């Protein structure tokens, strides 16, 4: 049984009590304001052991900017760790995964065979999927001036989402980028149907981050502050 | 390594036909013949030939070091200004020269296109120059003033050297022969400008011989009303890349005359010269500072403009 | 002067007036990308076309010699 | 992509032909169609389109790796190269990291260009490494180079050594500098075993400079293009392991007095670092981040180019 989404973030879902069923959140921001550092608190928490404060379940990390910092990942864990070692720090990892993608059709064909890693790791129960807003621009130009023709691989993608979502009980927490003008939807309607949360960032070094929640439509706001040691809830 | 169709100069129509049957990499069309091209997207023979061109078809520091050498810097007869330059107004690289009007901007743009025809046994070049005018300032009358001036100096060093091929290239060296390569070019608006400028990567090829390339007046006097939007795609885009290209692949020389600054026309022009000097006055005396380099630290020096032309102080 | 009596195709000229163009003022002042987009040619291909409007607009070459000569 | 002969064991016209019939195209639509829909009806066997399915999958698809397997190769690949400005090294900690695109920011005469050409010329006789500089707007000037290796040894071979091992390159267009990059990559992929080669630096002279044409109008064609670039060097940087530069042009929002690059919104995701060059005397060129990952961003501090 998945743990529940307040066991995750305490922070964040201070209301969700509940095992989680195939959730969908989104984080939505300029650059350099902190939807990178998130998912590393959030895959902090899930890839430690259970006795310095962790989940210990897998994680599966997709990437489309390259821009994962491997080095800026574990000098968090040996902070995070009370005595941190080599030797510890490699079970650590031995639960993240991490993939590259190129172009969507390739990350299409990337998700019809994931199908394949659910099906051996069964304590996989975390997916992060980093600028699915990647390959807009360049897709947009060559699906010409018919709007089907331009979000057609999108689509797919999102309705292959969906369907590894529910199969097996996972949580997407998917990112995009602020690229037109608070907010300015852009992505295909096969996508926006799916979020549930979707989250703000701002900045000011202080960081605001402001949650809006159409499950219930309430809206809260939150603090934090970034760290050698990673992210901070104040 | 699967080259994407996006990064070929395609025309738009037709690589969106291209995509939508489902080609992705150029990898893909290469061994398709013409003629099922044709077939399998909504396009032409012609097309379906012209697309599979487009999809088939350097020098170490070292060796630019070695050219830079023997390529010769164009010399304005002030050897206070040619100094601070590193020997001359170089080829291969554009150059800017702002200043408030009544300075001598165009007096050294003159005086370079007699002095870059000097024989190359003097240490000159021996090139022919293009003089594009756009505030119709050329005056022949006074190129002859710089020219025989010029002879006469190239005279009295000739002596010394006796029987030297000086004698030869002396010869060689006339009044007429001068101006008969002078080639003059009025522009009277933004859209002559632009029409010589598109054009002029031909007239250089079929005269290999041109080393000067003069754009008198890059902001026009009287820039107002709808021209505005005019001068847009000539500073923008055509006044950057096209003079550096063509300066580079002819292996010659640009120079743009400017007269907005006068002090020490869109915030990303000062990023359009690669080289970049500044006139003005002090005490009622010329100044020449130099404001922007790659090679030459900022520095100032001192001039005054004489009949014999431009000269050191 | 308006393009048709530049020398484009006839048919070509339809397709610019259906997007506003009609001089030849109007058709220097759009990038390559523009007239790539309003005319299906391709990069080379526009640069062809910009050379023959232009080539009709272009100044004349004066020789130094010649204009002392009168 | 479409479906051809030989692109996997199997495949022939006489099927292929039956596929582009029954509306079944690219690779793409064959994994996602349903293939007893097309093998009990239609009549093709069952087992040879599982067969093919699988086998298509496979080759055309990633593979995820273990994160304790790549800290490993990380750890053991990565390096940090000297930019030879002592001062700004300590900024950087430690200078240049490989696999990463770094972006230099600043007007005109700001030093972005002498920066580049000190790395270069320390790359080179340093580390005794080759490097590719890729020019489009003629800032490369042989001589300075000469000069600055001059600054730091005076043996004539050392000099010659070192400037044989720059390569320069010219693209004062999108597609040049486009193909010159992807000839790059195919080169870096052939040759496996050639050292004398193995460019290790890449450094891209004003890329604002052939992006800027591309921007204009309400036509979005020079926004695909640029972002195509932005994945050329990003794969250039990660996939081979050579430290990418890269510098661009300054400008100021309109509604506040703050600096910010100059290609917009989309442009600004992708370096994975930043370096704001700015003028507070000849020298003196005053450095701050503006973007890292690693280090918090304002640390304001001086460098002079008088010396470098
Ligand atoms: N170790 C650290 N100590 C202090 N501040 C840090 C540290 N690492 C990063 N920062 C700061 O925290 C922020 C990092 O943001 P982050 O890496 O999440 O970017 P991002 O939102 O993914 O950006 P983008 O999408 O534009 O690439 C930046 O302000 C950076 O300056
Ligand atoms: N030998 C030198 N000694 C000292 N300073 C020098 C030297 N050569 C150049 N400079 C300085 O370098 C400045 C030019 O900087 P640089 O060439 O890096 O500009 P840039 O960033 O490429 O500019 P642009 O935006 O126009 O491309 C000159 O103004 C001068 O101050
Ligand atoms: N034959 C000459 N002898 C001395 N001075 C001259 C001669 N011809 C022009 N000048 C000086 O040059 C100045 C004009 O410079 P000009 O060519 O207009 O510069 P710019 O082109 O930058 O405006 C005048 O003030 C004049 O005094
Ligand atoms: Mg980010
Ligand atoms: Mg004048
Ligand atoms: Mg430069």
């Amino acid at each position: 049984g998945r743990s529940s989404l307040k066991e995750i973030e305490p922070n964040l879902f201070a209301d969700e009590d509940s095992p989680v069923h195939g959730d969908i959140l989104e984080f939505h921001g300029p650059e350099g304001t902190g939807k990178t550092e998130m998912l590393y608190h959030l895959t902090a928490r899930c890839i430690l052991p259970k006795s310095e404060g962790g989940l210990e379940v897998e994680v599966l990390f997709i990437d489309t900017d390259y821009h994962f910092d491997m080095l800026r990942l574990v000098t968090i864990l040996e902070h995070r760790l009370s005595q941190s070692s080599e030797e510890i720090i490699k079970y650590c990892l031995g639960r993240f995964f991490l993939v590259y993608c190129s172009s969507s059709t390739h990350l299409l064909l990337t998700l019809y065979s994931l199908e394949s890693m659910f099906c051996s790791h069964p304590s996989l129960c975390l997916l992060i999927l980093d600028s699915l807003s990647a390959f807009y621009w360049i897709d947009r130009v060559n699906g010409g001036e018919s709007v089907n023709l331009q979000e057609s691989t999108l689509r797919k993608c999102s309705q292959c989402l969906e369907k590894l979502v529910n199969d097996y009980r996972l949580v997407l927490f998917a990112t995009t980028q602020t690229i037109m003008q608070d907010y300015r939807p852009y992505l295909c309607k096969a996508w926006q149907q799916l979020v549930k949360h979707r989250m703000f960032f701002s900045k000011q070094n202080q960081f605001s981050l402001v949650s809006r929640c159409l499950k219930s439509n309430s809206l809260k706001k939150h603090f934090f502050i970034i760290g050698e040691s990673g992210v901070e809830f104040c | 390594m699967q080259r994407d169709l996006v990064s070929f100069p395609l025309s738009p129509a037709v690589r969106v036909k291209l995509v939508s049957a489902g080609f992705q990499t150029a990898e893909e069309l290469l061994e398709v013949k013409p003629s099922e091209l044709s077939k399998e997207v909504g396009i032409s023979k012609a097309e379906a030939l012209e697309t599979l061109q487009i999809i088939r078809r350097k020098c170490t520091a070292l060796e630019l070091l070695e050219q830079e050498h023997t390529q010769g810097f164009i010399i304005t007869f002030c050897s206070a200004l040619d100094d601070i330059l590193g020997g001359g107004v170089p080829l291969m690289k554009t150059t800017e020269i702002c200043g408030a009007p009544g300075v001598g901007k165009t007096q050294l743009c003159m005086q370079l296109a007699v002095d870059v025809q000097i024989p190359e046994c003097f240490g000159g070049v021996a090139g022919e120059a293009v003089f594009i005018d756009t505030e119709g300032s050329f005056m022949v009358d006074r190129v002859v003033d710089l020219a025989t001036a010029c002879i006469q100096h190239l005279q009295l060093i000739a002596e010394k050297h006796k029987g030297e091929e000086h004698r030869k290239a002396l010869e060689d060296f006339t009044l007429d022969n001068i101006l008969s390569h002078i080639y003059y070019f009025r522009c009277r608006d933004y859209t002559e400008l632009l029409a010589q400028v598109y054009l002029l990567p031909d007239f250089l090829s079929e005269h290999s011989k041109v080393r000067l390339v003069i754009v008198d007046g890059i902001a026009f006097p009287f820039r107002h009303d709808l021209d505005d939007l005019s001068l847009r795609t000539r500073l923008l885009n055509g006044l950057a890349q096209q003079m550096i290209s063509l300066a580079n692949n002819h292996r010659l020389a640009v120079i743009l005359t400017n007269q907005m600054t006068t002090k020490i026309l869109g915030e990303s022009w000062g990023h359009a010269a690669t080289i970049r000097l500044i006139f003005h006055w002090d005490r009622k005396q010329r100044l020449a500072t130099l404001y922007k380099s790659p090679s030459q630290k900022e520095c100032t020096v001192l001039f005054q403009i004489k009949p014999q032309g431009f000269r050191d102080t | 002067k308006k393009l048709k009596r530049v020398g484009l195709s006839q048919e070509l000229c339809d397709r610019l007036s259906r997007h506003q163009i009609l001089t030849c003022q109007d058709f220097l002042c759009l990038s390559p990308l523009e007239l790539m987009k309003v005319t299906g040619l391709s990069y080379r291909g526009v640069h062809e076309l910009l050379c023959m409007v232009s080539r009709a607009c272009a100044p004349k070459m004066q020789t130094a010699y010649g204009i002392k000569a009168q | 992509g479409v479906l051809r002969v030989g692109l996997c064991p199997g495949l022939t016209e006489e099927m292929i032909q039956l596929l582009r019939s029954h509306r079944i195209k690219t690779v793409v639509d064959l994994v996602s169609a349903d293939l007893e829909e097309v093998a009990q009806k239609c009549g093709l066997s069952y087992k040879a389109l599982v067969a093919l399915r699988r086998v298509l999958l496979a080759q055309f698809s990633a593979f995820p790796v273990n994160g304790a397997d790549l800290y490993e190769e990380l750890k053991t690949s990565t390096a940090i190269l000297s930019t030879g400005i002592g001062s700004l090294d300590k900024l950087l900690d430690a200078g240049l990291y490989t696999g990463e695109v770094t972006e230099i920011v600043g007007g005109p005469g700001s030093g972005k260009t002498q920066v580049c050409l000190c790395m270069a010329a320390n790359v080179a006789h340093g580390l005794q490494q080759n490097v590719l500089y890729v020019d489009s707007n003629g800032g490369l000037t042989a001589s300075r180079l000469l000069q600055l290796l001059q600054a730091k040894t005076q043996d004539e071979e050392e000099q010659a050594e070192a400037l044989r091992r720059i390569q320069v390159v010219h693209a004062f267009d999108i597609f040049q500098m486009l193909d010159v990059l992807q000839e790059l990559r195919g080169t870096v992929a052939q040759q496996v075993t050639g050292s004398s080669g193995t460019v290790k630096v890449v450094v891209v002279d004003s890329v604002t400079a052939v992006v800027s044409p591309l921007l204009g109008g309400q036509q979005r064609e020079g926004l695909a293009l640029m972002m195509q670039l932005a994945r050329e060097l990003k794969t250039l940087a990660r996939d081979l392991g050579m430290a990418v530069v890269v510098t661009n042009h300054i400008t100021r929002d309109r509604d506040s007095g703050r600096l910010k690059p100059a290609l917009g919104r989309s442009w600004s995701f992708v370096p994975s670092t930043r370096i704001l060059l700015d003028t507070i005397s000849g020298g003196r060129r005053m450095a701050c981040l503006a973007k890292s990952s690693r280090q918090p961003t304002g640390f304001q501090e001086m460098v002079d180019i008088g010396t470098w």
